[PDB]
RNA sequence: AAACUUUCAACAACGGAUCUCUUGGUUCUCGCAUCGAUGAAGAACGCAGCGAAAUGCGAUACGUAAUGUGAAUUGCAGAAUUCCGUGAAUCAUCGAAUCUUUGAACGCACAUUGCGCCCCUUGGUAUUCCAGGGGGCAUGCCUGUUUGAGCGUCAUUU
RNA sequence: UUGACCUCAAAUCAGGUAGGAGUACCCGCUGAACUUAAGCAUAUCAAUAAGCGGAGGAAAAGAAACCAACCGGGAUUGC
RNA sequence: AUAUUGGCGAGAGACCGAUAGCGAACAAGUACAGUGAUGGAAAGAUGAAAAGAACUUUGAAAAGAGAGUGAAAAAGUACGUGAAAUUGUUGAAAGGGAAGGGCAUUUGAUCAGAC
RNA sequence: GUCGAAUUUGGGUAUAGGGGCGAAAGACUAAUCGAACCAUCUAGUAGCUGGUUCCUGCCGAAGUUUCCCUCAGGAUAGCAG
RNA sequence: CGUGGAGGUCAGUGACGAAGCCUAGACCGUAAGGUCGGGUCGAACGGCCUCUAGUGCAGAUCUUGGUGGUAGUAGCAAAUAUUCAAAUGAGAACUUUGAAGACUGAAGUGGGGAAAGGUUCCACGUCAACAGCAGUUGGACGUGGGUUAGUCGAUCCUAAGAGAUGGGGAAGCUCCGUUUCAAAGGCCUGAUUUUAUGCAGGCCACCAUCGAAAGGGAAUCCGGUUAAGAUUCCGGAACCUGGAUAUGGAUUCUUCACGGUAACGUAACUGAAUGUGGAGACGUCGGCGCGAGCCCUGGGAGGAGUUAUCUUUUCUUCUUAAC
RNA sequence: GCUUGUGACGGCCCGUGAAAAUCCACAGGAAGGAAUAGUUUUCAUGCCAGGUCGUACUGAUAACCGCAGCAGGUCUCCAAG
RNA sequence: CUAUCUAGCGAAACCACAGCCAAGGGAACGGGCUUGGCAGAAUCAGCGGGGAAAGAAGACCCUGUUGAGCUUGACUCUAGU
């Protein structure tokens, strides 16, 4: 679950999370929150686990 | 039952967002701005509106780039840098 | 006073004409060339109602001495007019009903 | 309604932010005289008009 | 504190942009770690010192273009003077002092003498 | 005779007059000439460690660079080396920049955060399909250029 | 046949420029009625308010197809 | 040389002083009203310094009573002073369908002068 | 009362103030209609109604003349200071 | 006589208390007013000679603000109706839980939406204000959480309409007008693989664009899951469009399929320009046939209710999506 | 039987009851093709992608409009014995 | 079901000052003035005689050198033709 910019679509969300953090994106989920941000659902594929990866960047 | 009866009967806007002032003007059907006179090229303003012209008038806003120019004039509209004094 | 009702009719705001169903514009055919020195035959393929008149009208279709292709006639179906009639359109077609001369 | 456009549901967002009472802190100020928020706006008592 | 621009001005575009995608990384884990405690004021040192590398980054290839334009006509327009639109559009000096042969031989033979007045 | 009503005094209430203040207004004088397609004015949305507003600013976001002054900012927290200093400041100054989305507003649109085309480049076994980054694609008009149309028209041919 | 001239086009052709804002003061254009006349219509408000176009630091005007009738004056502006 | 309630920067006044002076001394063209064009307020003052009342006690709490700060809480963020209408308490007096007033004096309360 | 249609109704759209729309009541045109609402001209004019703020001293009227589209007003003579 | 302000003068008063305010206490003046004493208060203010005016209020259905009698009064009576107990709390007619009694009675007081609203949704804490009694409760207050799509919509088309352009009016803001007195535009295939697309060609004549979340329209279903979301998440199973692409299959020496008399059939089974046809694509009412869901009902396999008496009994589960 | 879909008909009209995008088919014969090998991606299977904005909740004797938590007004779907 | 009594909550109209009559005179119909009758605290539920009760600067009538809607062989004009 990652806070994402407003301008930013499915493409380019996929893209820099493979970019940032090595991992595969299996697919995307975009909403515009009632406080005017976008919120993005990021499912890895099965090769990864966000478990081990949401500590890895210092949020768990 | 011209009278609260009747005043149950209003759920559609005529007017909405104007692009160029905001100010829900923007006569929908009409497709012109009460207020600003969107989507002409000038802007709708009256000398019978005087207080109306004083509402929406240069200085009442950011005004982000008019600003610093009456200094600019004082330094001769100056170019470069300064070097250190 | 007010202006009268027949004053406020060519304004043309709520008085035109209602055209929705109206099938199109019911003339004749073009004088080009192929009538002014001959015939040109002409079928018949349906006989609709209009909207608006009382009287029929009829498809008349014709080939176009041009181009490969299949221009269609609007015309006020006369009584006796068919389905499948076969329509003359020249200065030396005959004199049956039915022909344009 | 359900279905909007973005003009409005992000015009709704700035109108979320901004309900919500006076920081405490504010009160403290050196020179202060803001003593609440005059601009308190809820769904029940005035509507937004956009 | 922060970055010291005029430290940055001596490296190049190279090393530039290695550390402005550096301090880019650095910012991502402040902010994953400010969600947690309270209060991080440090964050705002990181989003400064990007700026300054950004602006010193850019006015490397603005100097650049310069140099690549330079001693021409026909400069890019946001690189041309910002006087003022009615000023930019006014006549130079040189074409201010245009003159005409007719007025340019009064000019010549008859100036305005200097006299004094008093015997 | 109490109660109650009325009148006055003290004290206490209700209320915000008066008195005394004033970073405000008003009027008069003096001096100056400086918006915008190199994108104005205006509008929308955002930006602070903790702000809703005002004020400031624009994804470099209560700001960056440069110059001066020279030790603070302050409601709290934090940072101190930046303190005989190429250096604090919500400081002054400001000549370099950034300046989201719009707006005369300009690829076409707009009650849509809608729909194309061209140029360079990158990925998906790809000039054609999809995606990313960067630069473009309004109208009137002047001067110049280039490709043209007209038995409008000259000369030359064969 | 070829090369010109005239005229008219096209181009995301090279370079530009107009727009919009503000508009107290100026240059035009359009233009009322309230009112006064003890009514009211010409008249007055008023060659004004409102409306439109167009600038500057001032604008505009400006060096006589002028004024005068004197023993002539001598751009314009303002008192 | 003339004009100028707009813009910028100044100097002033037998001008106004918070219902006044611009509508606006304050987060004012704001809050708010209307579909709209438009319409549009209220609202300044603790103290030199928050020193903004530690602590005890009654109460579920708000608060009360003490204690304390302060030159002053007859200055407690309902805050300079603190009027009137209107109100409570205490004290005095009068009152058989109004009350209030004038001349004159009795009675009660109070009081200046003069010695 | 009417209740299968000259029916009921939503959304879109067109029609704008001496103008619209009217199976016609001067009806309706945002609780406003025999001329909507908003701002400006505009402190619009009124021979008419109402009000018009301190004390003492001295003096002290008129409702009558003539003219006036004059009769709830003015001008004029008179009365007063 | 009094008020705001100005020139002069009293080397005027004052933090040892100016101004203001209160005072059935005193004094002066016919009066306007002036003076003093006491309380409160805290920073400025007067006498006199003159100057000046936004200078004196009982009223204007005066203006703004404030406050009474009325008055603890009118009232808080439509929409069938509450009761007992426990829990919580300082406090319960009103909150929660249980029990009882009732109502809406399927064109509902039920379950979903459109317009509109905008966070009212949900959790936690909480009752100063609001819910015209109350309040521990709340659509209130404080703090937070929450809206996941190739398939549902928009996005596309056009309708009535709106509206640039080329032009024509108009002093002008602007009006007409949407194919009109326009040199109005763009798709396939080649040719060279100095290669960009110049150049081979032919074809095309309509003509900006905006305008419907109820019209037209490519394609997703079931089960489960949250405090709060789902045809959107999860599991499973699908389909559509676009684009690259190989194998199998199909067909040919009678070069681009066979069979059936036929209506026609199949797994495919070359077909550019151009032209024609269809679908999209359509009123309402009447009765009649069929389907689906529901309703009714029999046997059987389970569960619950009554059982002084009777009742092989009353109620309830037995389902099957897109593709 | 109720509700709803559908079919074939009938009645009715001086009323005869939209448009386009899009999709398919047909006629036509351009061109390209076969033998030690060719051709079809309207047959089947196999590969990749599907952007943007909306989506919570009420929808009303308390969330909309009526100065309000107002006996008013506000379009529609499902409907047991 | 109200009205009534109680707990809680809690307005408005209106108000010169007020509230017992007879007659008189008086702006020709007094609560107040004069002459009389009378006259005892504080009050509750009703009531509709009175307060010429309240609600509106009479909409009828008239006046004003105040209007407007409408009409026409009014006066003076005008678009169009
Ligand atoms: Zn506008």
């Amino acid at each position: 679950v990652f806070q994402v910019s407003m301008k930013a679509n499915k493409y380019q969300i996929k893209k820099a999370v493979k970019e940032l953090y090595e991992v595969d994106v299996l697919k995307v989920n975009t909403l515009v929150r009632p406080n005017g941000t976008k919120k993005a659902y990021v499912r890895l594929t099965a090769d990864y686990d966000a478990l081990d990866i949401a500590n890895r960047i210092g949020y768990i | 039952g011209k009278g609260t009866p009747s005043f149950g009967k209003r759920h559609n806007k005529s007017h909405t967002l104007c692009n160029r002032c905001g100010r829900r003007s923007f006569h929908v059907q009409k497709k012109t701005c009460s207020s600003c006179g969107y989507p002409a090229a000038k802007t709708r303003s009256y000398n019978w509106g005087a207080k109306a012209k004083r509402r929406h008038t240069t200085g009442t806003g950011r005004m982000r780039y008019l600003k610093h120019v009456s200094r600019r004039f004082k330094n001769g509209f100056q170019t470069g840098s300064a070097s250190k004094a | 006073g007010r202006v009268i009702r027949n004053q406020r009719k060519g304004a043309g705001s709520i008085f035109t004409s209602h055209t929705r169903l109206r099938q199109g514009a019911a003339k004749l055919r073009t004088l080009d060339y192929a009538e002014r020195h001959g015939y040109i035959r002409g079928i018949v393929k349906q006989i609709v109602h209009d909207s608006g008149r009382g009287a029929p009208l009829a498809k008349v279709v014709f080939r176009d001495p041009y181009k490969y292709r299949l221009r269609e006639e609007i015309f006020i179906a006369n009584e006796g007019v068919h389905t499948g009639q076969f329509i003359y359109a020249g200065k030396k077609a005959s004199l049956n009903v039915g022909n344009v001369l | 309604a359900a279905q909007k456009s973005f003009r409005i549901k992000q015009k709704m967002a700035k109108a979320k932010k901004q309900n919500r009472p006076l920081p405490q802190w504010i009160r403290l100020r050196t020179n202060n005289t803001i003593r609440y928020n005059a601009k308190r706006r809820n769904w029940r008592r005035t509507k937004m008009n956009i | 504190a922060g970055v010291k621009a005029y430290e940055l001005r001596t490296k190049s575009k190279e090393q530039l942009a290695s550390q402005l995608v550096d301090l880019k990384k650095e910012l991502a884990e402040l902010k994953v770690q400010k969600l947690s405690r309270p209060s991080l004021p440090k964050i705002k040192t990181v989003r400064k010192s990007i700026a300054c590398v950004l602006t010193v980054i850019n006015e490397q290839q603005r100097e650049a273009v310069r140099q690549l334009y330079k001693g021409k006509k026909y400069q890019p327009k946001d690189l041309r003077a910002k006087k003022t639109r009615a000023l930019r559009r006014a006549l130079t000096k040189f074409e201010a002092s245009q003159v005409t042969e007719k007025q340019r031989k009064k000019q010549i033979a008859f100036p305005q003498r200097k006299y004094a007045i008093k015997a």
